């Protein structure tokens, strides 16, 4: 997200997104992006463990 | 030439697979339709790996 | 599928009759609420709409000739008649999800009209389709 | 006996090929509507002077030849001949890959002397119909290559035979569509 | 029957409040808010009626 | 004959799998990514459909709030226009069509006695493509310009490179195309399981009405979705490149209109026949009577298969480009099979024993609604009447009695009906009745008077109107009752969430009592392969004869009107 | 029997014995509340617009709602009702298909008429 925000002006134009919206996505996404990533990854790890036991 | 894995069938009043008919209701097994499962754990050649941590 | 191959003749002949009525009625009738002349969308796509039903009907008809009396097609069949193997069903696979993701990438490629994105999406789709088919074929890992 | 019964994969593929035919119903509809009002003002005649009819016949026979070789390949799969299937599928790939190059070359030689998408209604209608067919042919060739590399790893049971038979179905459909599309474009005008 | 009549009266008073509230706020943004008020009122009334019409012909018994 | 097996000593029972309340961490996360089970797929296929329902219905409230009073209070022309475009699209292609295949994926293999679907990895692809298409289509709202704003019909030349520029219009096209691949990917294997994978003794005419409806829909969806893909890719070819196919100077407007409506009405009937089937499942079970005129229903459904193809330009009477007599008459015919299968429902309920559980309540609240919807359908089918009513607000009321009729009342009926089968738990009856009454009053209120306004001169896609028109009180009433309709989902969501993990446990393989379909001969939920044992199928109701043997002679002796004299006939060899 | 390793049961996380498993519930809330602080602190920039603040408050509300139902851990109970022709907990389901195949139990007592209606003559059973 930091890397994308670092080139968010080339993202904004080429993908037709508001540059202000991109800044806010970066700001908010740094809090809720990591949280969702943790949740999904944890559940998927346990899922892979379960399939391994079956 | 006939493939070794081709099911041993009489080439008289019987065909295993044609354009439109077959012997099963569904997809033919990719591990031989004439293969009897399950088999003994020895034939699989799976070696259960004893591991100890620390 | 003894009766399945037969019931398609219904829609086939119906649509074939409507398509010929349509062409002749549209090119020779002046209503005043429209103009005169054959319509080239309701004609081609209704002639060829009957084509689909005819194709499927004929294929199933040829197929059903050279099939024996199956227990599912037999009126008084015991449950123990089909006792055997119902062939091979895939238990699980990750590739459907991947190839949906691949078509999504190509989709956005076409939306934004980015050549690199279209090219990558096209070859990202070939790869996933290939892996779907070669799923149960991947050889035992040779050292 | 073993109580023979319909090939599930073959019936699945035939039901898929039926829908692919209605995909070209749209394209044919677009072509015929544009043809109808192109003849009205006597503009259609001028546009169809860009067609190389003799050249479009050579590629037609190439595609028909590919079909026949494809069928030969499938005749070899019923009997479990791995090598019969392998040989004829390669020749079909070669034959079908020169159609695409041939078709592609026609495009390059057609845009050189006036006919493009953004030049006339005829140009747009010619390229929509012939373009999508070319995409389908490419997809068919890739299907052949994946079947070739599928029977390189698996043990060639009736499962691989079925995969080959259905890919042949797809190829036959593609070439039949071409036959119907060549008559429409190059003969009926 | 107990819950019902209470829900009907509460819904009725809320709906009346909403109907009255629409008349002041002419064609402003607050007309939408008043619409939400009457919708909530009507919702509560129908909820009361539904619970009334369930204890009349019940399909589930308390164990 | 019957070949009674010897009584084996020791046979106790199957495993009787556990309900859905007790799930451990990781038990579902990676399973859903790679699943090829039609049961779990169907569950997630329905859930996703309802999510899109809630999302797409929120747009209807924003539209409906703006129309409360004259003047633009919070919403603009541009935002209003792209708000009914995306509302009519998400509800028809992201909720409507998927919810059709959800009830198809789950119960069709379970109704014919199949272990699985024919192509397990293909319907797993059909789920993932539809969701991707949905997400792609809605990405339009994340652009500064907005989503597509032309309606859900994308008329030409309003929808070309010149008019309506912006990436939202491409996203709409591409998303529609993708969601249309999921429909054909699902129709392939809903048609080949019926042919190939069927239980011993289940002839084609032993299959329930539901499976017959999905059979007809499958063959009907194969010839309409490709056509839409072709038409939409023709428009994309026109927009992205410089194609001239859709220029007004060579058809273009009419070309697209024909091409679109040719699949416009077949997709409409892909949303009606399965839900007619769902209702045709619920009525006989709660009436303790068989499905009146079973073969009659078969013929009716088959008629609508073929007739629906010849009626497409009744959507364009006011164009002045179509043959009015041809499409006017053809449309009048397609009401006749519907009338037949509609009399069959009454016949099924006729002198029956009706118990009023939630499914039966929903099903009866369906017929009363769809009836009026269809009644004002034959109005529009006559060009002398459709001249005033076309592209107007009476039309809006018409296809909300038929869409909100079939895809909402019958869908919810199906959810209440099959919930014990899908989950092993039962939904709260009181909350179900509350939900029904809310969604019923709140719907009729918001859509009845909609007829009256459309006749007096309000056209459909209007962001604003003047106070000097008389369309103020009517809009106000509609908005009030619409906000009420929006609240009805609260009991539904609470019921589904609570009852999924806390609902009463189902301890019998047929909770509704008199189920007569092969799904009611298995545990709730079924054990991963649909069947721990298979009964003898001798009629269209194998589960009924399985549960009630003492009346097998009664249901054959008095099934016909009379002159039934085969019970006293000599035996065959 | 399931084993607990570091407060994490092998029943819930199979390979509890192999790696770092389970964050203490108090650390999941510290992160949550710190995040809420940051999200509330975003409202103190120079931005003149109010669209972004609507999103900030909505997301903060969703975070707060989540962090409360994670804290108090709301639970419910089994409904414990009876619906039409549904049996209470502790009912044993007869194998209907087994009873149908061999004339036992549910299909244990049919009238001779009822035998012939299902195509089997009573002389074949003793
Ligand atoms: C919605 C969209 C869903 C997409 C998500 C699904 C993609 C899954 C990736 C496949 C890799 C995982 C795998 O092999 O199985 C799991 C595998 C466990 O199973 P396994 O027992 O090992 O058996 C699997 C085989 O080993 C595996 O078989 P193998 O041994 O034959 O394969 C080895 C290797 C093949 O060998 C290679 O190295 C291939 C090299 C790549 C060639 C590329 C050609 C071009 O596999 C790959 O690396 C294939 C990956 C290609 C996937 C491409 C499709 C991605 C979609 C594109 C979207 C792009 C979005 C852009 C982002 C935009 C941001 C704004 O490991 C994992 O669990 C990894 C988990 C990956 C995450 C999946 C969960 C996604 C949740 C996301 C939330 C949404
Ligand atoms: C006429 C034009 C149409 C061509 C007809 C194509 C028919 C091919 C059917 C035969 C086939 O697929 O063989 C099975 C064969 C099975 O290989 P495998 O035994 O599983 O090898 C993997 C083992 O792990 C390790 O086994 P390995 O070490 O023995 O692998 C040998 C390795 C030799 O190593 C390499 O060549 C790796 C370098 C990749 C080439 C990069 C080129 C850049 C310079 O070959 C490859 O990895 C395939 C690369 C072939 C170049 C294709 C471009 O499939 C392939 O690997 C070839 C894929 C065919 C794709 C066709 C693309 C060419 C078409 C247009 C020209
Ligand atoms: C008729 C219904 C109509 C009314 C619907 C609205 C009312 C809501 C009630 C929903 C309900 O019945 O319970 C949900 C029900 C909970 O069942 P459960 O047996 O209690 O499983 C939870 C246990 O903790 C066992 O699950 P777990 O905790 O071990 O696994 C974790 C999982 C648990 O959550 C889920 O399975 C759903 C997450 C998907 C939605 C969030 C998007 C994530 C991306 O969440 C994930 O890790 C998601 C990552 C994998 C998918 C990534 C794609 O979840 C489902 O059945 C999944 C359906 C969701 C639709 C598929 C969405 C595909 C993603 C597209 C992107
Ligand atoms: C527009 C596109 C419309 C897409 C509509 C959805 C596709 C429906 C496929 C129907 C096939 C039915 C079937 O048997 O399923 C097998 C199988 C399902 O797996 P399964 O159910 O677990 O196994 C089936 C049996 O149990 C076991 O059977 P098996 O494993 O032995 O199967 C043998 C397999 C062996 O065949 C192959 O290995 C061929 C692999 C495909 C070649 C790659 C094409 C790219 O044969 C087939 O795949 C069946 C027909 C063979 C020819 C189909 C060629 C389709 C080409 C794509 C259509 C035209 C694209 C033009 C548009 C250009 C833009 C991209 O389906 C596939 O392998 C997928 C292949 C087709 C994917 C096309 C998706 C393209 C989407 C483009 C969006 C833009
Ligand atoms: C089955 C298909 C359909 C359903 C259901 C449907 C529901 C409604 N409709 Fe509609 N509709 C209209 C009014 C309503 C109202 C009041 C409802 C009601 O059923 C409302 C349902 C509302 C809900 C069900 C909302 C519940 C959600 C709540 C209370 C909060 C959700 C919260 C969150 C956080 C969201 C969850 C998010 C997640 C990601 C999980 C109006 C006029 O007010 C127009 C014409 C606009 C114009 O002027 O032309 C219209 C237009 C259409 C069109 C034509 C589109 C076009 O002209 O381009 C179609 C095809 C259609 C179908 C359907 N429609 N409708
Ligand atoms: C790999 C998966 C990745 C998926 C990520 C997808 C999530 C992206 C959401 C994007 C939402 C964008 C909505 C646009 C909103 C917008 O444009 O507003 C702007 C301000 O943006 C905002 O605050 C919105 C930021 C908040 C978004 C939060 C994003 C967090 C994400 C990461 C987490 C949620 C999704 C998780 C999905 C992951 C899947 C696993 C579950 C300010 O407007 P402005 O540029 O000033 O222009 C106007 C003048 O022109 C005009 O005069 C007017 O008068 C002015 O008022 C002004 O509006
Ligand atoms: C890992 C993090 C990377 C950090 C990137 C930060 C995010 C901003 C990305 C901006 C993307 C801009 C895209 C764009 O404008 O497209 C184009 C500009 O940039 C590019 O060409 C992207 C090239 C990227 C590599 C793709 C190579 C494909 C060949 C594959 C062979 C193996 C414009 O479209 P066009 O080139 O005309 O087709
Ligand atoms: C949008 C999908 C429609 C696909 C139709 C296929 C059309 C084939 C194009 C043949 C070239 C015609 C000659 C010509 O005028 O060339 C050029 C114009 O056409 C093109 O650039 C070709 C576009 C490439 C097609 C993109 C493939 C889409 C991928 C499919 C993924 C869904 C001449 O350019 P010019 O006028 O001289 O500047
Ligand atoms: C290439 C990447 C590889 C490196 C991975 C990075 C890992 C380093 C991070 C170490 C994390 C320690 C986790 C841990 O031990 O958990 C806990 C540490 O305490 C915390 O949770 C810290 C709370 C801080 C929250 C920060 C909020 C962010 C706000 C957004 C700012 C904009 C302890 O775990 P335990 O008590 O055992 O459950
Ligand atoms: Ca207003
Ligand atoms: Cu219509």
């Amino acid at each position: 997200l930091l890397t994308v925000s670092g080139g968010n002006d080339v993202y904004a134009m080429q993908f037709h997104v508001s540059l202000n919206a991109m800044t806010w996505i970066g700001r908010i996404g740094l809090i809720v992006g990591p949280a969702i990533a943790y949740f999904i990854t944890y559940r998927l790890c346990i899922g892979l463990q379960r399939s391994d036991r079956e | 030439f006939v493939d070794p894995a081709w099911p041993e069938h009489n080439p008289a009043d019987g065909h295993v697979v044609t354009e439109l008919i077959s012997k099963v209701a569904g997809a033919s097994s990719p591990w031989g339709d004439d293969k009897e499962f399950p088999v003994s754990a020895e034939e699989t050649g799976y070696v259960h790996p004893y591991t100890r941590i620390n | 599928m003894k009766s399945s191959a037969k019931l398609m003749y219904g829609p086939t002949v119906f649509m074939a009759a409507m398509a010929v009525i349509y062409i002749f009625a549209t090119m020779h009738v002046s209503d005043g609420g429209s103009v005169k002349g054959v319509e080239w969308v309701g004609s081609v796509a209704l002639v060829l709409s009957a084509g689909l039903t005819l194709m499927l009907g004929v294929y199933l008809h040829f197929t059903e000739v050279r099939v024996d009396v199956l227990p599912e097609d037999w009126e008084e069949a015991e449950v123990a008649d089909k006792a055997g193997t119902l062939g091979f069903f895939s238990p699980s696979s990750i590739w459907p999800a991947a190839m949906s993701g691949a078509v999504g990438f190509l989709a956005f490629g076409v939306v934004y009209f980015h050549y690199w994105m279209i090219a990558v999406g096209l070859m990202l789709l070939i790869f996933t389709i290939t892996k779907l088919n070669l799923q149960y074929g991947v050889p035992k890992e040779k050292h | 006996a073993a109580l023979n019964r319909p090939n599930m994969v073959s019936v699945g593929t035939i039901v898929f090929l039926s829908q692919e035919l209605m995909f070209f119903a749209g394209l044919f509809a677009m072509y015929f509507v544009s043809r109808a009002n192109g003849l009205a003002n006597g503009s259609w005649g001028e546009q169809t002077d860009h067609l190389n009819v003799p050249y479009a016949l050579l590629i037609t026979v190439i595609l028909v030849s590919s079909s026949v070789t494809c069928q030969f390949g499938v005749f070899a799969a019923e009997r479990g001949d791995v090598y019969g299937l392998r040989k004829w599928f390669l020749v079909t790939i070669i034959l079908g890959s020169i159609f695409v190059i041939g078709q592609g070359y026609e495009y390059i030689t057609l845009v050189g002397h006036g006919l493009t998408i953004q030049s006339s209604v005829y140009g747009s209608a010619f390229f929509i119909t012939t373009g999508f067919h070319a995409l389908h042919v490419i997809a068919g060739v890739m299907a052949f290559v994946v079947v070739l590399m599928r029977i390189h790893k698996s043990k060639f049971t009736p499962a691989q035979a079925t995969a080959a038979m259905v890919v042949s179905y797809y190829w036959h459909f593609v070439d039949v569509v071409w036959i119907g599309l060549f008559i429409t474009i190059y003969f009926i005008q | 029957m107990g819950k019902s009549f209470a829900l009907l009266v509460l819904g009725a008073i809320i709906l009346a409040g909403g109907v009255w509230y629409t008349i002041e706020v002419g064609y402003s943004v607050m007309a939408i808010v008043a619409a939400l008020i009457m919708a909530a009122g009507g919702g509560i009334i129908t909820w009361g009626l539904a619970v009334a019409a369930d204890v009349n012909s019940p399909t589930s018994h308390k164990i | 004959m019957t070949a009674v097996a010897p009584r084996v000593d020791g046979h106790v029972a199957p495993q009787r799998p556990e309900p859905t309340g007790h799930a451990r961490k990781g038990s579902k996360a990676w399973l859903m990514m790679t699943t090829t089970d039609h049961k779990q797929l169907g569950i997630m296929y329905i859930i996703m459909s309802f999510s899109f329902f809630f999302l797409g219905g929120l747009m209807a409230l924003l539209i409906r709030a703006e129309l409360f009073t004259p003047g633009l209070q919070f919403l603009s022309n541009e935002q209003f226009n792209q708000l009914f475009t995306m509302h009519g699209t998400v509800m028809l292609l992201l909720y409507g069509t998927p919810i059709v295949w959800g009830f198809a994926n789950y119960v069709l293999p379970l109704q014919i006695g199949a272990p699985d679907v024919a192509f397990p990895r293909l319907n797993a692809f059909g789920f993932w493509i539809t969701t991707v298409g949905g997400v792609a289509m809605l990405t339009g709202f994340l652009t500064p310009g907005g989503a597509a704003d032309f309606g859900w019909t994308m008329y030409s030349p309003l929808s070309d490179a010149i008019h309506s520029p912006g990436l939202g219009s491409d996203m709409w096209i591409v998303g529609v195309g993708a969601t249309g691949i999921g429909s054909v990917a699902s129709a392939i294997n809903m048609l080949t399981t019926i042919l190939c994978l069927r239980a011993p003794g289940m002839t084609m005419f032993r299959m329930p009405i539901f499976t017959w409806n999905i059979f007809v829909v499958s063959v009907l969806a194969l010839l309409i979705f490709p056509l839409l893909l072709a038409a939409a890719l023709g428009v994309l070819y026109d927009r992205k490149l410089g194609g001239h196919l859709y220029d007004p100077a060579n058809g273009g407007s009419l070309l697209w209109q024909h091409l679109f409506w040719f699949f416009g009405h077949p997709e409409v009937y892909v949303l009606a026949l399965p839900f007619f089937g769902i209702v045709s499942e619920i009525i006989p079970v709660f009436s303790r009577k068989p499905m009146f005129g079973y073969v009659g229903l078969i013929f009716a459904t088959l008629s609508i298969g073929a007739l629906s193809m010849a009626v497409w330009a009744h959507h364009m009477f006011v164009t002045g480009a179509v043959l009015l007599p041809f499409f006017s008459f053809m449309t009048f015919l397609i009401s006749v099979p519907t009338g037949v299968k509609f009399f069959n429902w009454v016949g099924t309920m006729w002198k029956g024993h009706i118990t009023w559980e939630t499914p039966m309540i929903w099903s009866v609240g369906f017929m009363a609604t769809f009836l009026f919807g269809g009644l004002t359908g034959i109005m529009l089918a006559s060009p002398p009447l459709d001249f005033h009513l076309a592209d107007s607000y009476f039309l809006i009321a018409h296809f909300h009695y038929t869409l909100f009729g079939t895809v909402v009342f019958a869908s919810c009926a199906g959810v209440y009906f099959w919930f014990p089968k899908m989950t092993g738990r039962m939904m709260d009856e009181r909350l179900g009745k509350i939900h029904f009454w809310l969604t019923f009053v709140g719907f009729h209120g918001t859509f009845l008077i909609q007829h009256w306004v459309g006749n007096m001169g309000m056209p459909r896609r209007y962001a604003d109107y003047l106070d000097s028109d008389g369309f103020t009180i009517y809009n106000q009433i509609s908005t009030v009752f619409s906000f009420l309709l929006g609240l009805s989902v609260i009991p539904f969501i609470w019921n589904v969430f609570k009852s999924w993990r806390y609902g009463e446990l189902v301890t019998v393989d047929d909770p509704w009592g008199y189920g007569n379909s092969l799904e009611w001969a298995t545990s709730c939920p079924p054990p991963r392969h649909n069947f721990a044992s298979l009964p003898r199928i001798r009629s269209e109701r194998p589960a009924f004869e399985l549960h009630y043997p003492h009346m097998i002679e009664r249901m054959r002796a008095e099934a016909h009107t009379g002159h039934h004299d085969d019970i006293n006939a000599p035996e065959l060899g | 029997e399931p084993e607990i390793y570091r407060g994490v049961s092998t029943l819930d996380e199979p390979s509890a014995a192999w790696g770092w498993h389970g964050l203490k519930r108090n650390t999941i809330q510290l992160a949550g509340w710190i995040s809420v602080l940051f999200m509330l602190g975003y409202n103190f920039g120079n931005h003149k617009g109010h669209v972004e603040t609507i999103w900030l408050l909505v997301i903060t509300a969703l975070l707060v709602i989540g962090l409360l139902i994670h804290l108090f851990e709301p639970k419910l109970s089994q409904v414990r009702t009876i619906t039409s022709r549904n049996k209470p907990v502790g009912h044993v389901e007869p194998d209907w298909t087994y009873d149908q195949a061999t004339l036992t139990g549910t299909w244990g007592n049919l009238t001779d008429s009822q035998l012939r209606s299902v195509n089997i003559e009573p002389s074949r059973v003793a």
